[PDB]
């Protein structure tokens, strides 16, 4: 199919050598991605540990602040507070891949009659504020780990695809071109035999 | 082929073959880490690998970039140890500590 | 920034000063999550682990791009008594994520 | 020349010869001598030397030859996840495959071709080393499930006697073998 | 005959000449003329002519020329990676290498013979263009180690000057060179 | 190219052509799915998808791997039926249904 010259054989040997370098380079890329994956999974463990312990703190704080107190007054203390929008995001570009990570403002300026009429909901409210800080921390850890995982999936199917597809196809074209060029050299070393035979059948015609 | 018969005890210098293998493996894993750093970045490796990257990049202009000076065998092994000093001791995992403690360290 | 275990916990989230909800069923939680992805609570949602572990069906429902509403499993107030699954949860994270099962 | 097995010299040779031992330069670079590679090397004479081995070596001999062939193929199979992930992060039903693979490749196969007592090795001695490694594998795979994991196995002073059992003269060996096997049968009960 | 420099003509005539200028078809399919394949051309007169270059064009001419050579070599070493992975998901300090290789192939090398100017180009004009290009690359890698975009480099109004800086005549080129050099020196502190 | 002459009534069992066609189509789809698992994850599948995976490995292990034994045409066809019994009858697009009624248990 492709034009069978000795130049094209060299181009095919060059691209076989480039794909064989590419298998090594992309395996090394996968190794660096696995290194940071296992650097992040134990951070995910520690983040889940801190999240559950601060979760237990805020849960016990709300248990005390609505068991020793009024459900109607925690209703009024919740609904007096505005919903407090303002969480924002920034951008990670690494290995090309891009995810937004977030952090929150969480304003404390809403000191709504700052002599707080129950003795407990300031304590429980700051417990839930620390709870939400730990939650957005676990969220950023989660999205970083998912990006690393899907990129290792990409690199694994890329290495497997490149190896199994475009190593043997290029090997097949190199063998095709080598065998047709050997046919041409065999026709040359036949035709030279005949022209030597029919120059030396001239001394034998004297 | 014959290098293993031409270096050693009273031939040129007794630590020769081990430095030969060590320079080979160190430039071998300097080249491909220098090629990988294009798609990951300078600041997203380990630390000894960036030492290997600096070693290879300075190796191919202090050791191969000879120019024209009549470089003797002791001077060339001396500069080979000055290049090996930029790798950390202990990471040189082809040489026993006799020639390490004797020769290594000096840039 | 919706969080869905109970409305009783969610009014505690209002006592923190962020919006939260409670559904006690799966499709109701995904529907309120769906209108929350539609009009944002700034797109950072956690759902109770005994309610929905993976709400990512809502991501592929509405917003397949940018992965902006990040969806999180979370330990409920009736479940945080036990310390949910952490080490086997990471086992199934590795099993889900890289294909291999490891011990480490 | 090129490091290829497609030239017609090697193809006609492999069509006619009966046993092939591919020597590698990598395995000789990892200081594993002999440099035979047990993956692309093959013999054909084993099917008809079988009654000779059952007469002169021992009556169970191709069974445990098949055992180490299967064991080295298991190691070379699941070397992939060791290479990607990390060897400590293995299971306990594959970590021991890895470690018996290492004790094979560092005591049984690897042979000093200059040592006084190591260079020659008859069939009874290779049978002895082979049976000790198989007995380690079987008693360890029995005992991994009830009281230990691999860190409570991989240091035990029988493994040093296996790894130094090959520097033993054959006038001293066939009493050394029974005592090393007796100590391993006592040791995996002492655990 | 085949369009293949593996003949008994070409590989009998490339052993007795210096200055071998291997063309190719791929650079001439798009109209990038002259289609000198840079990757396989050479000239054995670079060493023994640098005295004349110093005493007649400029004192630093070998330095600037060898820097042009090694930038083109570094580009053609990174073309491997950039066609095996893609020109996204890279580090920004080498996409400047590829884009400076792109602007040197679109400015310094590429020449139309039929335009009234740029047909002839004496070597002070080529020295001017190479000094522009390497002043740009030196101060651009400085400004990217300060930390900037690389979209922010590829849309400056300072390098349309460069892309037109082969079309000025050999009379305007001194004052044009002074003002383009001024603007390249003055448009990087404002990023 | 033959075996259309040498099957059928009075030469082998009646169902020989239909069993051969069904086993070939099933193992072609089995090796398709085993190619597919090499690319996409293990969860992009339906349930008879995994049944074709199981049939691919069960075919390659029990129908081919006989080692030494002297199988019949009878034992071969009933091993083919006990392999096809691992697949739903709705996946049996090829075999006419009275062979399924006499067999498949």
């Amino acid at each position: 199919q492709v034009s069978p010259t000795r130049m094209n054989l060299l181009q095919r040997r060059g691209q076989l050598r480039l794909a064989q370098k590419g298998v090594d380079l992309l395996k090394k890329k996968r190794d660096a991605l696995v290194a940071e994956f296992f650097g992040l999974v134990r951070e995910a463990m520690e983040a889940r540990k801190a999240l559950d312990q601060a979760a237990k703190e805020a849960y016990a704080a709300l248990l005390l602040a609505q068991a020793f107190d009024g459900p109607e007054v925690v209703a009024g203390a919740a609904l007096g507070v505005p919903p407090l929008e303002g969480v924002e995001a920034e951008v990670e570009n690494v290995w090309g891949s891009k995810v937004p990570r977030l952090k929150a403002t969480f304003p404390d300026g809403a000191l709504l009659s700052p002599v707080g009429t129950p003795a407990y909901t300031l304590e429980a409210s700051r417990a839930f504020r620390r709870y939400a800080e730990a939650l957005i921390r676990v969220a950023n850890t989660e999205t970083r780990l998912k990006k690393i995982g899907e990129e290792i999936k990409k690199t694994t199917r890329r290495v497997n695809a490149l190896e199994q597809v475009v190593i043997p196809g290029i090997r097949a074209q190199i063998r095709f071109i080598q065998q047709v060029l050997e046919q041409r050299e065999r026709e040359d070393t036949f035709r030279l035999k005949r022209i030597k035979g029919k120059i030396e059948a001239r001394e034998a015609e004297e | 082929r014959l290098m293993n018969n031409g270096v050693g005890k009273g031939k040129t210098r007794e630590d020769h073959k081990q430095v030969s293998d060590q320079l080979y493996s160190a430039y071998a894993n300097g080249v491909d880490i220098r090629k990988l750093v294009a798609i990951i970045g300078e600041d997203a490796l380990t630390e000894n690998d960036r030492r290997y990257l600096q070693f290879a990049d300075a190796f191919e202009r202090f050791f191969i970039n000879q120019g024209q000076q009549n470089r003797s065998i002791e001077e060339s092994l001396q500069i080979a140890w000055a290049l090996l000093s930029m790798l950390p001791q202990g990471e040189l995992k082809r040489i026993s500590k006799d020639h390490i403690g004797k020769y290594y360290g000096q840039k | 920034m919706a969080v869905i275990a109970d409305p009783e916990t969610a009014q505690g989230f209002r006592l923190a000063g962020l919006e939260g909800y409670g559904a006690s069923s799966a499709e109701e939680a995904q529907s309120l999550l769906e209108t929350l992805v539609e009009r944002g609570g700034y797109a950072l949602v956690a759902v109770d682990e005994a309610l929905l572990p993976d709400p990512e069906r809502a991501v592929e429902r509405l917003m397949r791009g940018r992965d902006l509403p990040v969806l999180l499993p979370i330990a409920g107030l009736k479940e945080a008594f036990q310390g949910h699954d952490v080490e086997g949860y990471m086992r199934e994270l590795v099993r889900k994520t890289i294909g291999f099962d490891i011990k480490l | 020349p090129g490091g290829d097995m497609s030239e017609p010299v090697t193809q006609s040779t492999l069509r006619i010869v009966g046993a092939f031992w591919r020597l590698d330069a990598s395995l000789a670079f990892r200081r594993h001598f002999p440099a035979i590679n047990w993956n692309g090397s093959y013999s054909l004479f084993t099917s008809a030397l079988d009654p000779w081995y059952r007469e002169n070596v021992a009556e169970d001999y191709p069974e445990l030859r098949d055992a180490i062939s299967e064991l080295l193929q298991r190691e070379a199979g699941l070397q992939e996840i060791v290479q990607l992930v990390g060897p400590d992060a293995l299971q306990d039903a594959e970590r021991l495959v890895i470690e018996v693979g290492r004790i094979i490749r560092e005591d049984f196969l690897q042979q000093n071709a200059y040592h006084e007592v190591d260079a020659y090795c008859s069939m009874k001695k290779a049978y002895g080393i082979m049976k000790m490694i198989l007995a380690f594998y079987k008693e360890a795979e029995a005992a991994i499930k009830r009281g230990v994991s691999i860190d409570e196995i991989l240091q035990l002073p029988v493994l040093e006697r296996i790894g130094r059992a090959r520097y033993v003269s054959e006038e001293e060996f066939p009493a050394y073998f029974e005592e090393a096997m007796k100590e391993i049968q006592g040791a995996f009960k002492a655990l």
